[PDB]
């Protein structure tokens, strides 16, 4: 027990030599195993096919190939002459199909652009060091489950695997491998206590034993000590970035899974919205890019105070009446109480009885009992302000020199900042990145935490009305839609008179009396695109082209160009894997730097071939705080004719800077699909989008959280899974989808405690952002109280 | 008779065929494999433009030709072919060759009567390579320059739209070269160009038609760490996985951790998916952080140079010795005989026991003559430890150049050693193979590559002493 680096080397080299010894009972009992399981041939026939087959040596006109035969014996393989040729007769056999147009990848339809994670250039069509490392790794696995047996062998005080890895955390190359706060959560599992000063002396020596023995330099299997270590379940999480993040400071702790990861736009908490930075971190668009909880929470109280002047629960209601409780009931109660707020006619007694399994005169005792205090809010005094001269938003209208005035209608400059959240006017004087982070203003969007009343830069919707046809690009009113003018397309909450509310619902997406009239400026909402077909391109050189399945009329939105949004980086990547520097790369914001990629995903617009004089016209639209690329026919098309556009400067060079029937055409048609060739007059091909796997990347990215619980993750995957279907841009529909997904899952919402408990978080967020109607938490707490009820059934 | 290796029998050159006079090669070799058990071994032979169709028959004349020419088939269109595999019509049970090459179509003939099956249309690029299930042989895979897997059914009830499936999503981003089935026809092994070996899990396809394919969007493995440059040749053995990659000069055995074909088929929402893109493998079967995959052993295959599209082949049947065959690019055959691992290993180990217990007082006895673990020790009694070695370990006590012949062949101790070939046969001229084959029955084993050459090798052999 007197130990020194040289005798616990050569202990641990003796240790070492059964490494190869189980190896190699390893391979043998494999291989052993497999040769048992060897299987009998399947499918044989009874008879010899081929028996009644002669050879066809030749002993006219038909043709005739030579083969020289040889004959070989011994061991060495030496012939017994110089060989024997003879004469063959050929049968020719013609195929009796074309191959279909080329492509590469499996090209899938998408509903809406998705996100992209940036990759890495492994391959192209430092090496030394990609390949130093994969043999160093596949060695530390190796080694890594010999460690503790071995350590349990040799008994040394002190040298544990948790003392072993106190000492690494110690050592100067922990700064040249590890951070602060890694530093800091190693510490908190371990300390740096290292036990008596024998202890601290072998553990020191175990370690430069172990390198001496397994990580000599000479040899490419090698591994430090270290590189097991960091292997460890206990260590390796704490280099791990796939991180999702008094009264009140217990409310803003409660919510902040959903503060943080709930989208603004679509509701989700995996969703396509938000940036990726060049590491895969994400900052979402949530609540948290534009103050968290409070800055949205003040406004809503200091517009309850602001108003100043139903049916009882069926759960034994406190408003007719009036078991120790857990802290996260007490919490329940806290957030709900927070975020219902100084409200008329919603309260927490309620909602809060059917979240827990208690009686609403009990949450009223409780209530009453604990006298929560919610924080005081001020009156919040607007200073009125100028109207601007380019835009009075109560006409709702553009006048003077608007278009040199704000870059708002012009997205290839535009750079995307936060929605502003500053407590003041909406001037460069604040800080309103609204008003002054670009070379011009841009209007205030309905994220912005300013209101209409306050701030001449808010949009507010179109004027627009009629009982025919409007919002249109050449409007016959003599009063132009100011959405259609902003290249944008109506908000079905703001532009409240041109049934924008009713046609950029996907609901209503083919009531074609409903969109004969009213608002034409909801076509990607909408989300119906003509009917297209599939084929070999009239040019010649082009593989496939998009033909007309039916008649489209001047002006009419023909389809969406969607695909994978990515960086600049990462076009120029992909073009490199591919082999092009062939890569086409649609900008979508040329400033702020994004691309729509339909290389693998998108829609049939990725096959609409180019042409100087084309029949449709892209245009980049501001829809819901999404960019979108929809396409209008510039002129009449008749069903079977092949679409064209002008590809104009919308694909750079990164590196270098009635039923619906097939139609008739000369080309072949097909099948997007099976590539199947369509015949005229058959029932055209509209086959469902596909999006299973794509809701399963969005419900592994959030299992992949380590910061997450397994209750939250639960329970975000679950409405995630439900509302992800439902593509929301607008927080218009989000009320029915709400109600829907509360009476979906009622029971399984009441079956398990977290599950009511993570989903009243939830509705606490959405209440905080005045989101969420207070009738439909009324109506939650009827569903939920009945389905409690249905379930008294054991 | 079991350690019999195999040796060079007949060798032919079929006339060039893609005329430049010598660039011709023939690129796969398939022995058919529905026929009655015995019967005699058909191979397809399928050069650029030909499917060059064989019977083997043993021969007790030395000098005869066991080779005979049955069928010579020209693809009559405009593709350069090189992937083949064997089917049968539903109906007749006739055999079924399907051929694919550099236009992205399968062509199917009927072999016996020549004449076109049918054609499978429908892959974006040119074919590499084709596999049969063994669980259903009217299921056929194929891989493409279009980065996908395609998956067709010869069933009457699919003839109208024969792609039941197809593998594709993110998993694969460059040229495929390779598709091997899993024997329960359920697992799939795709690899090419990118590096990437991908295992995928197959649905079961109803027995009626399918407007659309499948589409599988996740493998249930993905690796691109076991090689370091194009992989161009995979297959399972048993539950491991056999691959070869460019510029290695080795097949490497390895295995899935926790991946067994005894356990239930996962479905495609199983799959993992890329939520970390520095991740270079990743698995569903996955059991101090685990690997994900173990290196078993290598076997050296030297002087492959930079040549690529060369396929190895194993003889796996049910009571004979596993044989793992392969030609390289400089005139050489190499065969390793699987059984011999474990016959040295077992042999080593009863020697190194009889060294101990008998103070170095051991005698060695080859097996495979009269003598026997008791006729030997009747000759020196219980004073000599008697160890029995297997007949084909030869040398050059043991010396230690013996001992260390005896490891690089047999010693399975080291997952980054070089396992030396069991029996590697010189061939005459300039040669680089491209596939291998095996007859049923292991008697022949048929070896094809460039200058449109096919070698072909034979063990039990039937020759009795001249014949011309
Ligand atoms: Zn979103
Ligand atoms: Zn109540
Ligand atoms: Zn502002
Ligand atoms: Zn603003
Ligand atoms: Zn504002
Ligand atoms: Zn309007
Ligand atoms: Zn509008
Ligand atoms: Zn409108």
């Amino acid at each position: 027990t007197e130990w020194t680096v040289d005798k616990i080397a050569s202990a641990l080299s003796v240790l070492a030599e059964e490494v190869p010894q189980n190896h190699s009972r390893l391979v043998n009992f494999l291989l052993e195993e497999t040769e048992k399981r060897a299987p009998q041939p399947r499918h044989l026939s009874k008879t010899d096919p081929f028996a009644h087959m002669k050879s066809k040596a030749i002993d006219e006109g038909v043709p005739t190939m030579d083969v020289k035969f040889k004959q070989h014996s011994g061991e060495y393989g030496k012939s017994r002459n110089s060989g024997r040729r003879f004469q063959y007769p050929v049968v020719c056999i013609k195929p009796d199909r074309e191959p279909v147009p080329p492509y590469r990848f499996h090209h899938a339809e998408i509903r809406k652009n998705i996100l992209a994670l940036n990759s890495q250039l492994n391959f192209v069509p430092p090496r030394s060091q990609k390949i130093a490392k994969r043999a160093q790794a596949e060695y530390a696995a190796t080694l890594a489950p010999y460690l503790e047996p071995w350590l349990r062998k040799l008994n040394i005080e002190g040298c544990t695997k948790s003392n072993l890895i106190r000492f690494m955390a110690s050592q100067p190359e922990s700064d040249d491998s590890m951070t602060p706060q890694q530093k800091s959560n190693l510490l908190d599992t371990y300390s740096d206590d290292m036990g008596s000063p024998q202890a601290v002396r072998n553990a020191s020596m175990f370690t430069e034993a172990w390198d001496r023995v397994f990580n000599d330099q000479s040899k490419l299997r090698r591994v430090a000590l270290r590189d097991i270590l960091m292997l460890d379940k206990n260590v390796e999480p704490i280099f791990d970035n796939k991180r999702a993040k008094a009264l009140m400071q217990k409310v803003i702790d409660a919510l902040g899974s959903y503060t943080t990861l709930g989208c603004l736009i679509c509701f989700s908490h995996d969703c396509e919205h938000g940036e990726i930075e060049r590491d895969n971190q994400k900052r979402c668009f949530s609540l948290e890019e534009i103050g968290g909880l409070m800055p949205s929470l003040r406004r809503k109280w200091a517009a309850q105070i602001e108003q100043r002047q139903h049916p009882p629960c069926r759960n034994e209601c406190y408003r007719i009446h009036g078991p120790p409780w857990s802290e996260n009931e007490v919490g329940t109660l806290e957030w709900m109480f927070a975020t219902i707020g100084y409200s008329q006619t919603l309260r927490p007694e309620c909602f809060v009885g059917a979240i827990l399994g208690r009686p609403c005169w009990d949450v009223h005792r409780k209530l009453q009992e604990l006298d929560l205090r919610l924080p005081p809010v001020e009156p919040r005094t607007i200073p009125k302000q100028k109207s601007l001269p380019w835009y009075d938003r109560r006409k709702k209208q553009l006048m003077s020199d608007w278009a040199d005035a704000t870059i708002t209608h012009e997205h290839a400059v535009r750079e995307l900042f936060a929605p502003c959240h500053h407590d003041g006017p909406c001037t460069a004087a604040n800080g309103c990145p609204c008003a002054s982070a670009g070379t011009h203003p841009v209007l205030c969007e309905r994220f912005c935490l300013c209101t209409a009343e306050e701030c001449p830069l808010k949009f507010t919707g179109c004027a627009c009305h009629s009982s025919g046809k409007t919002c249109l690009q050449r409007q016959r009113e003599g009063r132009p839609c100011i959405c259609v003018q902003l290249n944008r397309e109506c908000d079905p909450t703001l532009c409240k008179g041109c049934g924008a509310r009713e046609r950029a619902d996907p609901e209503n997406a083919y009531d074609e009396v409903l969109h004969s009239t009213g608002c034409q400026n909801v076509a990607l909402q909408r989300g119906a695109a003509k009917a297209v077909v599939l084929g070999k391109s009239q040019l010649e050189a082009c593989g496939y082209g998009l033909f007309a399945a039916e008649d489209i009329e001047e002006g009419e939105f023909v389809i969406e160009y969607t695909g994978e949004l990515i960086s600049h980086d990462e076009g120029v990547r992909r073009a490199h894997r591919r082999g092009d520097v062939v890569s086409y790369l649609f900008t979508l914001l040329e400033q702020e730097g994004i691309w729509v990629d339909a290389a693998i995903y998108g829609n049939l617009s990725r096959y609409i071939n180019h042409a100087t004089d084309g029949n449709i016209m892209p245009k980049i639209m501001y829809v819901n705080h999404e960019w979108r690329i929809k396409f209008t026919a510039i002129k009449d098309i008749k069903a079977g004719e092949e679409l064209f556009f002008n590809y104009g400067d919308n694909f750079p060079n990164l590196t270098k800077k009635r039923p619906l029937l097939v139609p008739k055409t000369t080309q072949p048609l097909f099948d997007p699909l099976s590539k199947v060739q369509l015949l005229p007059g058959q029932p055209l091909p509209q086959h469902p989008i596909d999006d299973s796997w794509l809701l399963l990347k969005h419900r592994d990215n959030l299992q992949d959280f380590i910061d997450l619980r397994p209750e939250e993750k639960e329970f975000l995957q679950e409405w995630d899974a439900f509302i992800l279907r439902r593509h929301i841009s607008s927080e218009q529909y989000l009320p029915r989808y709400f109600l829907r997904f509360v009476r979906e899952k009622a029971d399984w919402l009441v079956s398990k405690r977290s599950r009511g408990e993570e989903f009243s978080k939830l509705v606490a967020t959405l209440l905080a952002r005045r989101v969420l109607p207070e009738r439909v938490v009324i109506e939650a707490t009827q569903v939920l109280n009945d389905a409690r009820g249905r379930l008294r059934e054991q | 008779a079991e350690w019999e290796l195999p040796r060079l029998r007949t060798s032919f050159i079929f006339q060039d065929d893609y005329k430049s006079q010598d660039l011709a090669e023939f690129f796969d070799v398939k022995f058919y494999p529905y026929s009655p058990p015995g019967a005699p071994p058909v191979f397809a032979a399928t050069s650029k433009k030909h499917a060059v169709i064989c019977r083997l028959t043993q021969t007790t004349d030395k000098d005869a030709n066991p080779c005979e020419i049955i069928q010579l088939i020209r693809d009559d269109g405009n593709e350069a072919n090189c992937a083949s595999c064997w089917s049968k019509d539903p109906i007749t049970d006739q055999p079924l060759l399907c051929i694919a090459g550099n236009e992205g179509n399968v062509k199917v003939y009927n072999v016996t009567e020549g004449k076109l099956y049918r054609t499978l249309v429908g892959h974006g690029g040119g074919i590499n390579d084709l596999a049969t299930s063994p669980a259903n042989p009217y299921i056929i895979a194929s891989a493409s320059d279009d980065t996908t897997i395609r998956i067709w059914s010869l069933a009457p009830e699919h003839e109208k739209q024969p792609c039941v499936c197809i593998l594709g999503g993110e998993g694969h981003s460059y040229d495929l070269l390779s598709v091997a089935f899993h024997d329960n026809g359920r697992y799939v092994l795709s690899a090419g160009h990118d590096q990437v070996i991908n295992l995928w899990a197959l649905p079961e396809f109803p027995n009626e038609h399918m407007e659309i394919p499948i589409v599988i969007y996740y493998p249930h493995f993905s690796s691109s760490e076991i090689h370091n440059n194009l992989v161009d040749c995979v297959a399972f053995y048993g539950d491991l996985i056999l691959s070869r990659a460019c510029h290695e000069d080795t097949i490497v055995l390895w295995r899935i951790e926790g991946f067994s074909s005894d356990d239930p088929i996962p479905g495609p929402l199983d799959a993992p998916t890329p939520t970390d893109m520095t991740k270079q493998t990743r698995s569903y079967f996955t059991p101090s952080r685990p690997a994900m995959f173990t290196r078993l052993a290598q076997f050296h295959t030297p002087d492959c140079g930079v040549q690529f599209f060369m396929r190895f082949r194993m003889y796996h049947v049910p009571g004979k010795h596993p044989i793992l065959a392969f030609a390289n690019a400089k005139s050489k055959t190499f065969f390793w005989d699987l059984a011999r691992f474990g016959e040295y290993a077992r042999f080593m180990a009863d020697l190194k026991e009889a060294q101990q217990s008998y103070n170095g007082r051991v005698v060695v006895v080859d097996q495979g003559q009269g003598i026997s673990l008791a006729q030997a020790q009747q000759v020196h009694g219980p004073g000599v430890g008697v160890v029995m070695k297997p007949a084909w370990l030869v040398p050059k006590g043991f010396s230690r150049e013996t001992l260390q012949a005896w490891a690089d062949m047999y010693d399975l101790s080291n997952p980054v050693g070089l396992i030396k070939a069991h029996r590697s046969l010189a061939i005459d001229g300039a040669f680089v193979g491209r596939q291998v084959g095996w007859s049923p029955e292991g008697e022949w084993c048929v070896v094809v590559g460039n200058g449109n050459r096919a070698l072909i090798y034979q063990r039990w052999g039937k020759e009795r002493g001249l014949g011309s």
